[PDB]
C-alpha cells in the first residue's frame, strides 16, 4: 500500500481462439506518477495487458480477479469512466486517426464526451500546438509521417486530461528520432501534467528511463523491480529472451575484459564520469 | 555479379509533387558478393534508388549493369521477369504480401512465377520456411493465421526461396524484438556468406556497423559519400553537418574522448568499444 | 466482453468505412482486375466481388445497404463520369442504377448466411462462391430486367433519337453483351470471393 | 481527395450545402433544356459561374480531357442519330433548321456542363464539408429507421482512408511484382488469375484497419452516435443569397424559354 | 467561461453542518464536471470531492468520505456540498472548479480544472 493508481490483481486471460491463457493470475501494481515499463518476449503478456487496463478486453473469472483504475474498479458500469482516466497511443500511427485532419482527429474525443463546442476549439488549438503541429493544423494524415501521427494520436489523449498515459507499442513503428520525438514529447507531458505513463514495449533503452520495469514471462511476472535492479541480472533475461539496455551491455563486456562496474552504475553519464575517474 | 550506376538520374516530371524526389547523376559501382547499406535521412532517394535494382523504375540518363541485365532509359517490361529472378525486391512490412491458402502455397508462390516446377517450388519453399524458423505445424496453416512475426518471416522466405543472386532488404526489421532483429540480421548475414550481394536500406545505424560492408549514403537524390562502415562514421563533424546518426557505441566513444579518454582507432562495435576502454585505461 | 453490443456496433461502423473506401476506389479509379475486351464497353468489374465479400462478412439488411451505396456510386458516376455508352443509356435512371445493385446485395448476405450455417470448415468456402455468383449474377439479370422495362418497351431513352425498332435492335446488342459479360463476371465472382472472405474469417479470430 | 485547391474568392465563402444544392439543381437544369433560347440560358449562367469562380482555362482541360473523346463519341454517334455512318448524302442539306450537327453540339453543351459545374464543386469544397452536405441532405431520414450520425461517420473516415488505401493497394502490387508477378500478360483467362495476389491482402488490410480503428474509437469513449457534440459545423451566411439568385433566374428562365 | 459563485460558507459549532453552493452563470454546470476543493489558512489546496457530467460517479477524499456528499441540481444549474459532522479541521476556504473534457468521470485534483470559484470561507468553532 503505496498509493498505487492502477492495480493488476489476479488476471487471468484466454484469447478467444487460442487454447491457452495469455495471462495466468497476473497481479502488479502500479504506483501514482511513476513511468513503468513492460517487457517481455514471446510470452507477449504485454500485448495483452493495455487493453485489459481499459476494459477492451475483460478477464476470465470476474469473480476472481479485479482491475483497479483511479480508485474505480474496472467493471460493466465503469468501462467508460475508467477510459476516461486511462488513454492509450496504440501501435500503428495510421489506424488510430479518425478525423479527415489533425484537429478533427484531437477533437474526436471531446466531442465523445459532448464539450460544447467553443471549449473543444480552444482544447484542440492547445492539444494541437502543445505536441508542435500547429503548421499541421489542418493537413490530412495521408500527408503526415508516423511520427506526426503519432504526435497528433498523443495530442488528442492530452486533450482529454487521462490520470494515466499508456504507450502500447507506440515507439515500435516509429523511426529513431520519431522515438525519442514521442519520448520525450510523453515526458513533457507527463511532467506538465504530474500524469502517469505505462509503457508497453521491447525498446530496452525507452524501459531503461523508467521508474519501474516488469518483465512479463508465459503470461506471468518474471521480476519486477527500477531499471539498475532488473536489468544487470543478464541471465535470467537472457533466458526469457530479452536483451538488455546498451549501458548495462557495455558494462557487462568490459567485465568480459577483467574490468568491473558496479550495478547502481545505469546511465551514460553516471558511466563516463566512472571511466574517466579509472584513468586518472 | 557487380552493380554499376552509369550517370544514372532519375527525374519525376517537371512541376510534380516535391516530396517523390528524383535521382541526379548517380554514379557507383557495387560488389559482387558483400553488404552494402543504403543510408539516408528521410527524403534521400534510398526508396527510389533500390526500385532500378527491380527495374520497377527504370532511370532516364546513364546506364544500370545489374545481373547479367543492362537497364538503359530505354528498358522494356518484356523480359525483366529474368532480371527479378536474380534481383529481388524485400517491401517494408511485406508480411502484406501474404495471401494463399496455406503458408507454404504462398512461399512456393516466387518459384512457381520464376519458372520452378511444382516439386521444384515445393521443395525450394520449404527449404527457406525451415531457414526463416518457422515450425513445421504453420507450413500448411493460413498465413493469416499466424503472428506478425511469423507472418514477416513467411514474406521473407517467399522473396528469398528462389534464391536471388542479389536481395535488396528495406528495413526487415520493423516491429521485431531485440533478438527477433538479431535473428533477421544473423540470416541474412548468412544468405550474404553464401556468395550473394546484400544490400540493406536502414535507419538503424549500429545495424550498419555490426554488419554493413559498404555505404551508400544518399542526400537529395545525390550520392554523398560511398565507403566503409569505418570510414563514414569518422567525422562527428560531417554528419552533424548533414543531420546524420552515429552508431551508439561511436556517441560513446566520443562521450569519452570529448571527456579526453585515449580510446585507440575508431570503435564502432560494442566489442570493439570494450577492447578501446580496456586498451585505454592501462596505458 | 464488456458492452460488447457496442464493441460490435462500432467494428460495424469500421468496416463499413472501408468498405466504402475500397467501393470508391474500385468504382472512381481504373482498378487493376477491370478487364474489359473492347475498351468503352460494359466490363467486368471487381465490385461484385467486394459488395459479396462483405455481405457476407456482416449480412443481407447491410449488403443491401452497401448495394444501394454501389449503385449511388454508379448513379453520380453517371452522370458526372460516364466510361461508355452503356452507362449513358440506362444507369442515369435510378431504378436500373440502384435497385439492382441493392438487390443483389442483399441476395449476398443471405447467400452469406449459409455458410455461417454449416459447421465443416470446407463447405463454407461453397456458399461463399454462392454469394460472389449472386453479387454478379442478380445485378446483371435485374439490370436487364428493369431496363426492359423501363427502356425497351419505351425506345423513348433519351439517350439518342434512334428509331425505335433501332433502338430495340441497340438495346438487344446491349443485353446481349450484358449477359455474356455477366456470365463471365459470375464466375470471376464466384470464384474469387471465398478466397477473400476464408482469409478474413483467419484475421478475424479474436473479438 | 478530389484535388481541391484552398482560395479566398466568393465560391470559397458558399456553404458547402448550396453548392452541392446548386449543382444537383443546375444539373436538374440542364436537363429541361430544349429550345436555342434555353441552351443560350443555360450557357450564360453557366459560364457565368465558371468565369465567376477564376481559375482561367487551365483547370477545366484537365477536368474534361479524359471525356473528350467518349464525349466526341457520344456527339458523332448522336449527331448521326441511328447510323453509325450516314452514306448517303455526306454533308449539309437543309436550310430552315439547317442540319443535326446543332444536336451533337447539345451532348458538347451537357457533358461541359456538368462536367464544368461538377469540377467547381470538386475542387472549391473540402472533402469533408462536401461530406457533411450529403450528410445533412440525408438528415431527413431521421423520420425513418435511419442515423445519419454514423452515416456521416462512414463517409468521413472512408474518405480518410481512401488515399491511404491507395498507397499501400500499389504497395502491394510491386511487392507482388518484386517477386514476378504479372499484371498484364495473358487473355483474360489468367488476367483474372492474377487480381488474388493483390485483392487478398487489401481485405486483410483493410480488416485490420478496421479492427484498430474499432479498438482506438471505443478507447476515447465512442458509445455510439447519440449523446455527442459536433467539432465541424456548418452556418449559413449572407454570401449564400447569392446562389438562390443563380437558382431562381435559372428557373425563370428556363421555364418560360422552356417548350409549352 | 468562468463565473462560478460558491456560497453558504460561515461560521458552525464542531459537530454542526452546513452546506456549500457552486452556482455558475453565464453557462451551464452540465457541461462541465464540477470539483470541491478547499484550501486550509497554511495548507495546500486540497481536493475533497466532485461530480461527472454524467451525474453518475461521485469521489470523496479520505478526509471527508461519509460526511460530505456532493450533488448536481440540474434545474437549478448549481452543484450542492453538504457538510455534516463538521470537525475543527474542516475550517477552511472552499472552492468550486469546472472542466468540460469529462463525461463519465471526474478527479479530485487542482490540475485538470480549468475554471474556478472565488471560493467561500468555512469556520467551525465555539
Ligand atoms: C507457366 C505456368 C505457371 C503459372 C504459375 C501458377 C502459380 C501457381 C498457382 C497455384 C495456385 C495458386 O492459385 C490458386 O488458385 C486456386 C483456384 O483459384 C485456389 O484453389 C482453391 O480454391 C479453388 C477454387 O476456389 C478450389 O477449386 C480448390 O479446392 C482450392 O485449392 C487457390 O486458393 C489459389 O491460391
Ligand atoms: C450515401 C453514401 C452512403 C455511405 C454510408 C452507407 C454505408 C452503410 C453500410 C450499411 C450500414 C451498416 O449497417 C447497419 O447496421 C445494421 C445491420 O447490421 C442495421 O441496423 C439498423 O436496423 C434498423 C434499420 O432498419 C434500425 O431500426 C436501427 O436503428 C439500425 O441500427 C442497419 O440497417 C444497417 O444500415
Ligand atoms: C406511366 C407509368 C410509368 C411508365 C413506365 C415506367 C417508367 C419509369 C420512368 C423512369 C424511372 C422513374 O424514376 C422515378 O421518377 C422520377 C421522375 O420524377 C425520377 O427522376 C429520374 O428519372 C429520370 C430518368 O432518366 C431523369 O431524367 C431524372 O433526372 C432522374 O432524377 C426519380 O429519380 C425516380 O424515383
Ligand atoms: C463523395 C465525395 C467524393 C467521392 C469521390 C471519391 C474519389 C476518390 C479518388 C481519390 C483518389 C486517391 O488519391 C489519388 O492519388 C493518385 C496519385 O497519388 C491520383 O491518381 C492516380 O491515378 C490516375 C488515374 O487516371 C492517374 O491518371 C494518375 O497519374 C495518378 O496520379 C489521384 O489524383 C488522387 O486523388
Amino acid at each position: 500500500g503505496s498509493d498505487n493508481i492502477i492495480s493488476f490483481d489476479h488476471v487471468t486471460f484466454t484469447y478467444p481462439d487460442s487454447p491457452r491463457p495469455a495471462l495466468s493470475d497476473l497481479s502488479f501494481a502500479i504506483e501514482r506518477g511513476s513511468w513503468t515499463a513492460l517487457i517481455g518476449h514471446n510470452g507477449s503478456g504485454k500485448s495483452t495487458v493495455s487493453k485489459l487496463i481499459n476494459g477492451l478486453l475483460a478477464p476470465d473469472d470476474l469473480d476472481k480477479s479485479s482491475i483497479t483504475v483511479d480508485g474505480v474498479k474496472l467493471g460493466a458500469d465503469t468501462v467508460w469512466e475508467v477510459r476516461e482516466k486511462v488513454g492509450i497511443v496504440f501501435q500503428n500511427p495510421d489506424n488510430q486517426f479518425v478525423g479527415a485532419t489533425v484537429s478533427d482527429d484531437v477533437a474526436f474525443g471531446l466531442e465523445n464526451r459532448a464539450v460544447p463546442r467553443p471549449e473543444m476549439l480552444k482544447i484542440v488549438a492547445q492539444a494541437v500546438a502543445d505536441v508542435g503541429m500547429a503548421d499541421y493544423a489542418d493537413s490530412e494524415p495521408s500527408n503526415l509521417s508516423g511520427g506526426q501521427k503519432q504526435r497528433v494520436a498523443i495530442a488528442g489523449i492530452l486533450a482529454v486530461k487521462p490520470q494515466v498515459i499508456i504507450l502500447d507499442e507506440s515507439t515500435s513503428m516509429l523511426d529513431p528520432e520519431g522515438k525519442e520525438q514521442i519520448l520525450d514529447l510523453v515526458r513533457k507531458i507527463k511532467e506538465d501534467n504530474n500524469l502517469t505513463v505505462i509503457s508497453i514495449t521491447h525498446d530496452l533503452e525507452e524501459a531503461a528511463g523508467a521508474d519501474q520495469v516488469l518483465v512479463l514471462d508465459d503470461g506471468q511476472l518474471l521480476d519486477q523491480g527500477k531499471p539498475e535492479e532488473i536489468f544487470p541480472k543478464v541471465e535470467m533475461l537472457k533466458r526469457i529472451g530479452l536483451d538488455i539496455p546498451f549501458v548495462y551491455r557495455l558494462k557487462q563486456l568490459l567485465k568480459e575484459r577483467g574490468i568491473v562496474l558496479p550495478d547502481e552504475i545505469d546511465d551514460d553519464e553516471k558511466l563516463v564520469q566512472s571511466l574517466w575517474q579509472l584513468n586518472s | 555479379m557487380a552493380i554499376k550506376f552509369e550517370n544514372v538520374s532519375y527525374v519525376y516530371s517537371p512541376g510534380s509533387p516535391l516530396e517523390a524526389i528524383g535521382l541526379d547523376q548517380l554514379n557507383f559501382s557495387l560488389e559482387e558478393g558483400k553488404f552494402i547499406a543504403l543510408v539516408g535521412h528521410t527524403g534521400s532517394g534510398k526508396s527510389t534508388l533500390m526500385q532500378h535494382f527491380n527495374a520497377l523504375l527504370k532511370p532516364t540518363s546513364g546506364k544500370i549493369e545489374i545481373a547479367g541485365y543492362t537497364i538503359t532509359p530505354e528498358t522494356g517490361n518484356k523480359g525483366l521477369k529474368d532480371l527479378r529472378r536474380k534481383v529481388s525486391l524485400a517491401f517494408q512490412f511485406s508480411e502484406a504480401q501474404l495471401f494463399e491458402n496455406t503458408v507454404l502455397k504462398d512461399v512456393e508462390y516466387g518459384p512457381r512465377n520464376f519458372g520452378f516446377s511444382e516439386d521444384e517450388a515445393r521443395e525450394a519453399a520449404l527449404k527457406w520456411l525451415k531457414k526463416v524458423g518457422l515450425k513445421d505445424d504453420l507450413i500448411e496453416h493460413s498465413p493469416f493465421d499466424l503472428s506478425g512475426g511469423q507472418m514477416r518471416r513467411v514474406a521473407l522466405a517467399g522473396v528469398l526461396a528462389y534464391e536471388p543472386e542479389i536481395i535488396c532488404l528495406d528495413e526487415p526489421a520493423a516491429g521485431l524484438d531485440p533478438m527477433g532483429r538479431l535473428e533477421m540480421m544473423q540470416l541474412f548475414k548468412d544468405y550474404q556468406a553464401a556468395g550473394h550481394t546484400v544490400i540493406l536500406v536502414t535507419h538503424n545505424m549500429d545495424d550498419v556497423a555490426d554488419y554493413a560492408d559498404d555505404v551508400l549514403a544518399l542526400e537529395h537524390g545525390r550520392l554523398i559519400k560511398h565507403a566503409s562502415p569505418k570510414e563514414v562514421f569518422k567525422d562527428s563533424e560531417w554528419l552533424q553537418k548533414h543531420h546524420l546518426a552515429e552508431p551508439r557505441s561511436a556517441r560513446f566513444a566520443a562521450k569519452l574522448e570529448a571527456a579526453g579518454l585515449k580510446l585507440p582507432g575508431q570503435p564502432l562495435t560494442m566489442p570493439e568499444l570494450a577492447d578501446a576502454i580496456k586498451q585505454s585505461l592501462k596505458g | 466482453m464488456y458492452d460488447s453490443e457496442a464493441r460490435q456496433k462500432t467494428l460495424n461502423l469500421t468496416v463499413s468505412a472501408v468498405f466504402v473506401a475500397i467501393l470508391l476506389l474500385e468504382a472512381f479509379i481504373p482498378n487493376v482486375g477491370y478487364i474489359t475486351i473492347l475498351p468503352g464497353l460494359p466490363a467486368i468489374t471487381t465490385i461484385p466481388l467486394t459488395v459479396a465479400v462483405f455481405a457476407s462478412l456482416r449480412g443481407p439488411k447491410a449488403g443491401a445497404a452497401f448495394g444501394l451505396v454501389w449503385g449511388l456510386t454508379s448513379l453520380l458516376r453517371a452522370y458526372v463520369a460516364p466510361n461508355g455508352l452503356v452507362t449513358i443509356l440506362l444507369f442515369q435512371n435510378p431504378l436500373i442504377a440502384l435497385l439492382p445493385r441493392l438487390a443483389a446485395g442483399w441476395a449476398a448476405g443471405l447467400a452469406g448466411q449459409l455458410a455461417d450455417k454449416w459447421e465443416k470448415e470446407s463447405r463454407k468456402p461453397l456458399a461463399y462462391a454462392l454469394s460472389g455468383l449472386l453479387a454478379s449474377a442478380v445485378n446483371t439479370l435485374i439490370v436487364i430486367l428493369l431496363s426492359d422495362l423501363v427502356y425497351f418497351i419505351h425506345p423513348q431513352k433519351l439517350a439518342l433519337a434512334l428509331g425505335a425498332k433501332s433502338g430495340q435492335s441497340l438495346l438487344v446488342i446491349l443485353f446481349t453483351a450484358l449477359a455474356v459479360n455477366g456470365i463471365l463476371e459470375a464466375v470471376f465472382s464466384g470464384l474469387i470471393t471465398p478466397l477473400i472472405t476464408a482469409p478474413l474469417k483467419k484475421r478475424l479470430k479474436r473479438r | 481527395i478530389g484535388r481541391y485547391l484552398p482560395g479566398t474568392t466568393f465560391v470559397y465563402r458558399v456553404d458547402p450545402r448550396a453548392k452541392l444544392l446548386t449543382t444537383f439543381y443546375f444539373i436538374i437544369m440542364i436537363f429541361l433544356a430544349n429550345n436555342w433560347v434555353s441552351y443560350l440560358v443555360i450557357s450564360i449562367f453557366g459560364l457565368a459561374y465558371v468565369f465567376a469562380t477564376g481559375l482561367k482555362a487551365r483547370v477545366f482541360w484537365d477536368g474534361v480531357k479524359p471525356m473528350i473523346w467518349m464525349i466526341v463519341f457520344t456527339s458523332l454517334l448522336q449527331t448521326f442519330f441511328m447510323a453509325g455512318g450516314k452514306v448517303y448524302w455526306h454533308w449539309w442539306i437543309f436550310t430552315l433548321s439547317s442540319e443535326g450537327l446543332i444536336n451533337g453540339l447539345y451532348v458538347f453543351i451537357r457533358f461541359a456542363m456538368i462536367i464544368l459545374v461538377s469540377t467547381v464543386m470538386t475542387v472549391t469544397t473540402k472533402p469533408l464539408e462536401i461530406a457533411d452536405a450529403m450528410e445533412w441532405m440525408l438528415t431527413p431520414l431521421k423520420l425513418f429507421k435511419v442515423n445519419v450520425g454514423m452515416i456521416s461517420l462512414v463517409i468521413s473516415i472512408a474518405l480518410r482512408f481512401v488515399p491511404t488505401l491507395f498507397d499501400q493497394t500499389v504497395k502491394i502490387m510491386n511487392a507482388q511484382r518484386s517477386r514476378g508477378a504479372d499484371f498484364n500478360d495473358g487473355g483474360l483467362v489468367k488476367r483474372a488469375k492474377s487480381v488474388v495476389p493483390m485483392l487478398v491482402p487489401l481485405f486483410i488490410d483493410s480488416l485490420e484497419v478496421a479492427l484498430d480503428l474499432s479498438t482506438a474509437m471505443e478507447s476515447r469513449g465512442y458509445k455510439g452516435s447519440e449523446g455527442r457534440t459536433r467539432y465541424r459545423i456548418l452556418e449559413w451566411s449572407k454570401v449564400d443569397l447569392i446562389p438562390v439568385a443563380y437558382c431562381l433566374l435559372l428557373t425563370i428562365l428556363m421555364i418560360t424559354t422552356r417548350k409549352h | 467561461q468562468v463565473q462560478l459563485v460558491e456560497s453558504g460558507g460561515g461560521l458552525v459549532q464542531p459537530g454542526g453542518s452546513l452546506r456549500l453552493s457552486c452556482t455558475a452563470s453565464g453557462f451551464t454546470l452540465d457541461d462541465y464536471a464540477i470539483g470541491w476543493f478547499r484550501q486550509a489558512p497554511g495548507k495546500e489546496r486540497e481536493g475533497i470531492s466532485c461530480i461527472s457530467r454524467s451525474g453518475s460517479s461521485t469521489t470523496y477524499a479520505d478526509s471527508v468520505k461519509g460526511r460530505f456528499t456532493i450533488s448536481r441540481d440540474r434545474a437549478e444549474n448549481t452543484v450542492y456540498l453538504q457538510m455534516n459532522s463538521l470537525k475543527p479541521e474542516d475550517t477552511a476556504d472552499y472552492y468550486c472548479a469546472a472542466t468540460p473534457v469529462w463525461y463519465w468521470s471526474c478527479a479530485v485534483k487542482v490540475g485538470p480544472y480549468d475554471y474556478w470559484g472565488q471560493g467561500t470561507q468555512v469556520t467551525v468553532s465555539s
